[PDB]
């Protein structure tokens, strides 16, 4: 928090806690799927799988293979996006929307097409 | 028995003729999303008419890609063979 | 290290036995539940024939056949399993229940909620809405003496117009062993369907008014038997899936435990021979 500021650090710790709780549940998920879990866990796993996918990005280097253009996002838009994902403001969108996006406006534009 | 998810070319579409690059260029992702949709639908209690159409196309693309031993196809025949699948004439 | 992988293989080799056992048990219980559905069907077919033949002579003016002038508050029954391991069953029910609550609030009504089964009671106690009444400890084997209490409560809540202006049920229809779905339908007020073309004791209006609550009790019973046959068929599917996931896990862990056996032996031999060659 002294080098990056609290509004960055809190988001980065909240994302890690969610992905850790999912990586602990992976032992049960592998056998019984999602549906056995308690609601305090099933809420978390349903945003963990979205955060996990939303850490993907369409890079400028990959354009020569996928044909999709590349994307850059500023730090403030990254922090505002993962703050909204961990609070839950995108929990209703399907997992398949979140792949290879870039920023929030591109998330909206893609989610509107599905 | 080509695994279409794990196989890659890191040269990619720099070396693929413009006809093949146009016709086939979607097929990889269409087969990868069919493979996960088939892994889901093996246990799906009810299915939607969009997923049921995509799943049936995927199954007919997997039947399209196989070929017998010692039968090489020229590129001018490969492109037409992939055209039948990708443009939906096998539906 | 090898000991952790030998532990995880011992664990998964036990789970594979327990899930293959409950796939075979659920494969028998869907036959018991279908036998009970097909045994309950003859009563409901005859009550329908009798109710239509009474409605032909009746004025059709019973409360359950007339809509309210301005409805505000609609009753809904959700039915769900008393156990776990079902897989999608409770989620499919509860997604349809929320899809229905977002229909009712889009017409302008608000739902009041009645619950069968401990799983939906756990869901609607994590999300903060009330439950008006609930019943548990029979979704694995419903008996008509339970459907009676559910129908009396719902019908007494409609007839009070606290009170409700409509009645709905959310449950799963067993269509076939390989396919089933959650369904939501309006139980009251009932639609009257005229179609192209007796003594009554003491009168047709009196019997019709005393028969409709007993028809509502047999319709909620038929839905509970479809819910219990469908739960067991969803359990069978989810348990076959859990057995095949455990068989792929025992395979992957064994292919890891062998690579670690071979590395351990080769490291031990490298360490022995490096010492023997130093001398």
């Amino acid at each position: 928090p002294a080098i990056v500021g609290d509004e960055h650090y809190r988001v980065a710790q909240e994302v890690i806690r969610i992905l850790q709780r999912y990586k602990d549940l992976q032992d049960i998920i592998a056998i019984l799927g999602i549906d056995e879990l308690s609601e305090e866990d099933k809420q978390l796993v349903n945003r963990a799988r979205r955060i996990e996918r939303f850490l993907s990005q369409n890079m400028m280097a990959a354009e020569q293979f996928t044909g999709q253009p590349g994307s850059t996002v500023p730090l403030k838009e990254t922090i505002e996006a993962f703050d909204k994902l961990t609070k839950g403001e995108f929990d209703h969108l399907p997992e398949q929307a979140f792949f290879l996006i870039g920023g929030l406006d591109d998330l909206a534009k893609k989610a509107e097409s599905l | 028995a080509i695994n279409v998810g794990v196989s890659v070319s890191r040269v990619g579409g720099a070396a693929q003729i413009k006809a093949m690059k146009e016709v086939a260029g979607s097929l990889r992702l269409d087969l990868s999303q069919y493979r996960e949709l088939e892994a889901f639908a093996a246990f799906a209690s009810d299915l939607d008419a969009a997923s049921k159409a995509q799943l049936d196309r995927g199954a007919r693309l997997v039947e399209l890609l196989k070929q017998p031993q010692y039968s090489p196809l020229a590129v001018e025949e490969q492109v037409v063979a992939i055209f039948l699948g990708t443009q939906g004439h096998l539906d | 290290t090898l000991r952790e992988l030998r532990g995880r293989i011992r664990s998964a080799g036990s789970i594979k036995k327990i899930t293959k056992a409950q796939e075979l048990i659920a494969t028998s219980r869907i036959a018991k539940a279908q036998a009970r559905v097909e045994a309950a069907r003859p009563y409901a077919a005859e009550i329908t024939n009798m109710l239509t033949e009474l409605a032909g002579a009746s004025a059709l003016d019973h409360p359950l056949l007339v809509e309210r002038k301005q409805p505000k508050r609609a009753g809904v029954l959700v039915v769900s399993s008393d156990r776990g391991l079902c897989g999608a069953y409770n989620a499919n029910v509860l997604r349809r229940a929320e899809e229905l609550f977002s229909l009712l609030r889009d017409e302008g009504k608000d739902p009041v909620l009645y619950v069968v089964g401990r799983k939906a009671l756990g869901y609607f106690s994590f999300r903060q809405r009330t439950v008006v009444e609930s019943w548990t400890g029979f979704s694995e084997r419903p008996t008509y003496e339970n459907a009676r209490e559910i129908a009396d409560t719902l019908v007494n809540a409609f007839m009070a117009g606290l009170g409700v202006d409509e009645l709905h049920i959310v449950f799963t229809e067993f269509r076939s062993m390989l396919s089933q779905t959650a369904v939501a339908r309006r139980a009251a007020p009932m639609e009257v369907e005229y179609v192209g073309e007796y003594s009554f004791e003491p009168d047709p209006e009196t019997l019709f008014d005393a028969l409709l609550p007993r028809y509502i009790a047999t319709r909620v019973y038929a839905a509970l038997l479809e819910a219990a046959a469908s739960e067991s068929a969803s359990r069978r599917r989810a348990m076959k899936s859990a057995t095949d996931n455990a068989d792929d896990l025992i395979k992957a862990l064994t292919l890891a435990a062998n690579r670690e056996r071979q590395a351990q032996i080769t490291q031990e031999i490298s360490e022995i021979v490096g010492g023997a060659n130093a001398l």
